[PDB]
C-alpha cells in the first residue's frame, strides 16, 4: 500500500454501486458504551439478550453487537478503550462535568499521536496548535511553571514547588494547552498520573458520541474561535433509558452512515505510542 | 514534441498558440495571508472544512488550422455523413465507430480512420454543394 | 522495396515494409506490484521485458491465491504499439524463461531490494487479444 | 496523501540503488531490549544501563535511544506484553518444561492480531478459518469449551452443566485457543481473572525479534502440525554468563536490526487500513 | 511403483478438487497414548471427536481410534492398515533412539526375509539392508567374520565373548558393516528378528510428535537427518487441544499423505 | 610446481571429461583418526576392539595402519588443547544436556581455521578489529574479566585499577571463545598462570574433520552471531543405545563421512605460502 503518492483518477460518469450497507452489517461489530446508571434503571438480567434480538432484525448477525459498561464519564476517562468496529458512546449530561465531556470527546473522537514525558529531567514545550499534553490516571494535579530564555521562571520560582501555577487539580483525564514555544516545568504527580506530549492527527471515525440529555455543549477544538458540531456529535433528550436504547437500535442505519469502520486502529487504545 | 513553443505567465483574455499538440496548464492555490473576519471563519486550522478552496481555469479554442480533418461548430459535414449512415440503416463496418460516435472516433484517431474520414468528408462537401 | 514505398507514399497510397523480427518494442524492463508492503514478503503483480520483438511477461503471487476468490488470481499486461503492424506471425509460448529463476530486485523508489524465488505454474486461461 | 484505496506500484528494474542509510536508521529510530528480572542479579551492577548505552554509542545509536526493560518470567511477561518502540528484541530463557508457553508468547509477539471482544454469557461462538484464534490473557485463565451441533444441542457436553464441558486451559497466563472451524461453541472462561478475545492474524509483526537463550531451536508459532516455520526473526544463542549474551547483542546490533523491518503499521502510508 | 512410462502432456486442464471424494471413500485413524485418554477421562469422547470429524467432510463410519500403551508397547507389533494413519507420539528425552527407530519402522516400507540364526551366517548386502527385531526382550549379540570363517574379536563357539548391540529392548533396528558375515546370538524365546530391506517410504502414515525438539534420524547414515513432510510435531499443555488441532487441520494433514 | 603466492586465475573448460573414482586411492593413501570418549571404551568391554574395528576398516578399504584411535576423558578435557593430527578426522561426542556452550565452542575451534596472534594483558588494551576476531583462551582454569574503556582510556562501568569492579564473561572454563563489541579498547583479567588467551581470526572452515553428536538434539551454533545458526555438512548427529551401534554405523558409513569432508586446504603443497600448517 506504501506507494500512497500515485493519484487515483476515477471518472464523473461511472455507475453507482449496489448499496453495500447490508454487507457492512454482516462483517462488522458494534459496541455501544452505556453508563452504570442505565443498567441500574434498566432492571433486567437478560436485557442484552432482548436488545441483541432487536439488533438481529436490523440486519446484524447474532455475534456482532457487544455492550461494554463504564461507571461514569470520569472513570471512563481514565483509560478509554474502543474495542470493536463501530463504537458509539452514551454519555449522560450534567452541568458540573461540562469540560470533562468536551475533553473526553476530544480524546475519543480524534486520532492522537502521543509520546512519553519524563518531567523530572527535561523541560518540555509545545510546538504548534496541534499538540496538547494529555494526562491520565487516578489523580492528576498538574502545575505548570513557564520559563524564559535564561531558564528562569516568570512570576514564579523554579526551586520552590508551592509557587507553581496549577492547571488541573485531582482530575482523572486532563488535556492541557499551554503557550506554544515556551519551555515549561512540571509538577505532575507521577505516582497516580502519566502526562504525554501528544499531537492531534485527523479524527477517529469509528466512534460516535450520543449526549443523552442536557444541551448542545461540546467542542473538539481548544481555541475559542471554532466550536464545531460534527456529524457524529448527536444528542437525545431522555426520560427513561428504554426510549434511548430503542432509539439507538431503530436508527442503526443512520448512525453507521455517519461513521466509518476504515478507521480501525488494531489496538483498543487511543494514543499511538512511539509512533 | 515536448518542446515549449508558446508560454503565457498570468495573462488572460485572448492568447495565441502557433504550433502545438499538448496543452499544459500550471496554476496554483495560495492561501490569502490577510483575511477579513468574514473570510477567516471559512478556513479553520482544524479538520471540519465546510467551505473548500477551489481554483479554476477555462481554455476555449475559438479557431484553429489543422492539417487533418475534424469536426467543428461551423461546417455540417459530419452531420451529413451521420444522416446518410443513419437514414439507410447501415451496418457497422471495420473502421468507423458504431453509430459514428465522434468521441470514440477522436479518442482513437488512427491514420486509416483519418484517411476514411477525409475521403467521406470530401464527398460530403461535394454533395453539400449540390444537395442543400 | 524502399524506393517503391518512397514512390507510393509520394502519391499517398498504401505501403508495406516486410520486417523479420522488427524492433517495434522499446527496451522496457520493469515490474508492477498490485499487492505490496515494506516487508516485501507477500507480493503480487506482474513483471515484464519488452525488447526488440519479444515480450516476456510473468505475473507472480506469493500466496499462490490462497485467499483469492475461487483460488484464481487474474493478471493482465497491455502493450501499446507505436505503429500499426499488419499480418504478423507471432510465436506465443508459455513459461517466460527470464523471470523463472531467483533474483533480488530494487524497489520502485530504488530504496531497498526484495527477493524473488519463483516456482512455475502453467498459465491457466491465456487470452491474447490484438486490439486496433 | 491518497490514503485508503490501494494503488498498483510500478518501477524500473534498472533504477540505481540508494545509499546505505543504516546510519540514518540508527540515528532516527529507537531500540528496546527485554531481559528476565534475574539477569541483573547475575550482572551484579546498578550502573550497567549507563555502561551498555555507552557500548551502544559505538554502533551509531545515541544515548537516550536504546532502552532497557525487565520482566519477571516468561509467564508474567505473557500477561500483557505491550511492545511499541521502533525495534524490540526479547531475550527469553529456554525452560524445557515451559515449551508451549514460550511458543504461545512467540505466537503473540511475532504476529499482528486484529482483535474483537467476546461475551461468554450472551452468544455462541465459532471460528471462521485457520487465521482465527481465541487469545485469552490475565492472571488465571481456565477455559472449557463445549461444542454444539446444527441445532445447538451439546456434542459431548451439556449447556446447563459447566462441569461436563471440555477443558482446554487450566490456570494459564496466556492461551491461544484453537478449536475446529465452523462449529458453534459455548465457553466457560473465568472472566474475573481472565479476558478472552476473538483475534485474527493479518500478518507477522516485524518490529520484534526473539532471542531464546539456550536449549534447542524451535518455537511453533503456527497452529497446524504440518508446518513450523523458523522465520528470520526468531533465533537462538547459548549462555554461560549473561555478559557474553549482552556483548553479542551489542556487537551484532547491525545484523539484528537488519533482519527486522520498520513495522508497516507504524508508517504514515498504511494509515487508514489498520494503524496510523 | 510402476516402470512402464505414463506419457501425459502439459497444458491440459487441472482436474477438480478430489479431496472431498477422498474424504467420502477413506478411513482416517488416530493413534493416541493411554495417558491421553487418562487425562481426557470421558466415556464418550470418541463420539464428540467423530462428530467434529463429520463436520469436516468425513462420513460417519470412517474415523477409528486405536490406543497404544507407550512407544515400547506400540513397537512390539504396530498394525497400520487404515487408508490414512496418523500417530501421536509423546516425547521422552530418555526414549530417544526408540522414537527414531519406531518412526523408521512406521514411516518407511520394508521388504523382510526370515533369519534362522542357528543354521546360517548373515551378511548385510545393501546399505538399505538392516535387521529388525520385535518381541518382548531382544538380547542381540553380533560377532563379525573373516573370509576363512574365523571370529574377528570373539570366539565363534563361546557366546560370552560376543559383541552385543541390544539389551532387552522391544524393537531394535540393527545396522552392522556391509560385506562381512556375522554370527548371531539373538534370544528367539521372545524376540523374532528379520533380514529387511528398505523400499520406498510408506506414504500412508504420518507422525505427529507431541513434545520436545526433533530427534528423528530415521536414515541409518550420520550424514542425512531429513525432516520429511510427515515428521510433524506440536507443542502442548493439555491433551484436548492436541486432538482439536488435528480435527481442525485434517486438510493440511491428509494433504501431505497418500493412499496405499 | 611453482608460483606459490600469486593467486592466478585458472581457466577450465566445461567440456572436460569427468575423472575416475579416486576414492580407492584416497583410501590407500591417506590416514584416518577417530576420537572417542573414555565412557565408550568403558562400555565396550574389550582390549582388542581396536583390531576388530581395524579389520572392519580393512573391509571398507583402509589399510591396517591407516586408522588411528585416540581417546579423551570428557568434552572439557578434550577442549584443553585439541590438536587434531592426521589427514581425516571425525570426533564422537556425547550430548551432556547441562553443557551446551562447551560443545558449540569446541566445534567452533575444530570446524574452523583459526589464525591466532599472542597477547600480553599487563601491557596492552585490546580491541577487536571485526567479527572474525575472537579471543580464544585455553588452559586448566580460565577466568576472563573484561573492562570496556572509552576513547580516553577510562573504563566504562569498570575502574582500570580495581579488578573486582571488572565483569566476567567466563569463570573456571577450559576453553573460552570471547566475543565483545568491535572498536572498543578493553582491559583483561585472565588468570595467566593456568590459562593462555590468544587473538584469533577465523580464516574459514577446517576441511578435514567432522563432528558426530552421539545423542541429543541439534544445538550447534558455530558462528558467534545470533541471526545465523548454520548447519553445515559435517555436524552429523546420531542416537545411541549401545556404543557398538555407533561404531558399526561410523564403520559402515566411512564412504559418506569421508565424502562430506575433504583434504585440509592448508595442508596441501599448493597452499604453500598462505598459512600452511
Ligand atoms: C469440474 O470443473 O470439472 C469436472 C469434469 O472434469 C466436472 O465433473 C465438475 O462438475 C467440475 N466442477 C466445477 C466446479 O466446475
Ligand atoms: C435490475 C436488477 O436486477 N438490478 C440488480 C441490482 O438491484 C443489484 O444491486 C445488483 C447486485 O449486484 O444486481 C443487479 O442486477
Ligand atoms: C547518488 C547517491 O546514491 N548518493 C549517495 C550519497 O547520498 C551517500 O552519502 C553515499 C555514501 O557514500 O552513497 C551514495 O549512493
Ligand atoms: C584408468 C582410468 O582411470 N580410466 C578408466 C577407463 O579406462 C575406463 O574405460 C573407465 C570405465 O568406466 O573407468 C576409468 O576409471
Ligand atoms: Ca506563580
Ligand atoms: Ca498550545
Ligand atoms: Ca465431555
Ligand atoms: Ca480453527
Ligand atoms: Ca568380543
Ligand atoms: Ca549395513
Ligand atoms: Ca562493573
Ligand atoms: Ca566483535
Amino acid at each position: 500500500n506504501y506507494g500512497i503518492n500515485l493519484p487515483i483518477t476515477g471518472s464523473m460518469d461511472t455507475a453507482y454501486a449496489n448499496s453495500t450497507q447490508e454487507e457492512t452489517f454482516l462483517t462488522s461489530t458494534l459496541c455501544l458504551y452505556y453508563p452504570t446508571e442505565a443498567a441500574t434503571e434498566i432492571n433486567d438480567n437478560s436485557w442484552k439478550d432482548t436488545l441483541s434480538q432487536l439488533f438481529l432484525t436490523k440486519g446484524w448477525p447474532t455475534g456482532s453487537v457487544y455492550f461494554k459498561e463504564y461507571t461514569n464519564i470520569a472513570s471512563f476517562s481514565v483509560d478509554p478503550q474502543l474495542y470493536c468496529d463501530y463504537n458509539v458512546v452514551l454519555m449522560k449530561y450534567d452541568a458540573t462535568l461540562q469540560l470533562d465531556m468536551s475533553e473526553l470527546a476530544d480524546l475519543i473522537l480524534n486520532e492522537w499521536l502521543c509520546n512519553p514525558m519524563d518531567i523530572t529531567l527535561y523541560y518540555y514545550q509545545q510546538t504548534d496548535e496541534a499538540n496538547k499534553w494529555i494526562s491520565m490516571g487516578s489523580s492528576c494535579t498538574i502545575k505548570v511553571c513557564p520559563l524564559n530564555t535564561q531558564t528562569l521562571g516568570i512570576g514564579c520560582l523554579t526551586t520552590d514547588a508551592t509557587t507553581f501555577e496549577e492547571v488541573a487539580t485531582a482530575e482523572k483525564l486532563v488535556i492541557t494547552d499551554v503557550v506554544d514555544g515556551v519551555n515549561h516545568k512540571l509538577d505532575v504527580t507521577t505516582a497516580t498520573c502519566t502526562i504525554r506530549n501528544c499531537k492531534k492527527l485527523g479524527p477517529r471515525e469509528n466512534v460516535a458520541v450520543i449526549q443523552v440529555g442536557g444541551s448542545d455543549i461540546l467542542d473538539i477544538t481548544a481555541d475559542p474561535t471554532t466550536a464545531p458540531q460534527t456529524e457524529r456529535m448527536m444528542r437525545i433528550n431522555w426520560k427513561k433509558w428504554w426510549q434511548v436504547f430503542y432509539t439507538v437500535v431503530d436508527y442503526v442505519d443512520q448512525i453507521i452512515q455517519v461513521m466509518s469502520k476504515r478507521s480501525r486502529s488494531l489496538n483498543s487504545a487511543a494514543f499511538y505510542y512511539r509512533v | 514534441n515536448g518542446q515549449i513553443i508558446n508560454t503565457y505567465q498570468a495573462r488572460f483574455g485572448t492568447i495565441v498558440a502557433r504550433n502545438f499538440d499538448t496543452i499544459r496548464l500550471s496554476f496554483q492555490l495560495m492561501r490569502p495571508p490577510n483575511m477579513t473576519p468574514a473570510v477567516a471563519v471559512l478556513f479553520p486550522n482544524a479538520q471540519p472544512f465546510e467551505h473548500h478552496a477551489t481554483v479554476g481555469l477555462t481554455l476555449r479554442i475559438e479557431s484553429a488550422v489543422c492539417e487533418s480533418v475534424l469536426a467543428d461548430a461551423s461546417e455540417t459535414l459530419l452531420a451529413n455523413v451521420t444522416s446518410v449512415r443513419q437514414e439507410y440503416a447501415i451496418p457497422v463496418g471495420p473502421v468507423f465507430p458504431p453509430g459514428m460516435n465522434w468521441t470514440d472516433l477522436i479518442t482513437n484517431y488512427s491514420p486509416s480512420r483519418e484517411d476514411n474520414l477525409q475521403r467521406v468528408f470530401t464527398v460530403a462537401s461535394i454533395r453539400s454543394m449540390l444537395i442543400k | 522495396e524502399y524506393i517503391e514505398n518512397w514512390n507510393l507514399q509520394n502519391r499517398r497510397q498504401r505501403t508495406g515494409f516486410t520486417f523479420h523480427k522488427p524492433n517495434i518494442f522499446p527496451y522496457s524492463a520493469s515490474f508492477t506490484l498490485n499487492r505490496s508492503q515494506p516487508a516485501h514478503d507477500n507480493l503480487m503483480g506482474t513483471m515484464w521485458l519488452n525488447a526488440g520483438s519479444e515480450i516476456q511477461v510473468a505475473g507472480f503471487d506469493y500466496s499462490c491465491a490462497i485467499n483469492a476468490p475461487a483460488n484464481i488470481q487474474q493478471f493482465e499486461h497491455i502493450v501499446p504499439l507505436r505503429r500499426v503492424l499488419t499480418t504478423a506471425t507471432i510465436t506465443l509460448l508459455p513459461d517466460a524463461e527470464r523471470f523463472s529463476f531467483p533474483r533480488v530486485i530494487n524497489s520502485a523508489d530504488g530504496a531497498t531490494t526484495w527477493f524473488f524465488n519463483p516456482v512455475i505454474l502453467r498459465p491457466n486461461n491465456v487470452e491474447v487479444e490484438f486490439l486496433l
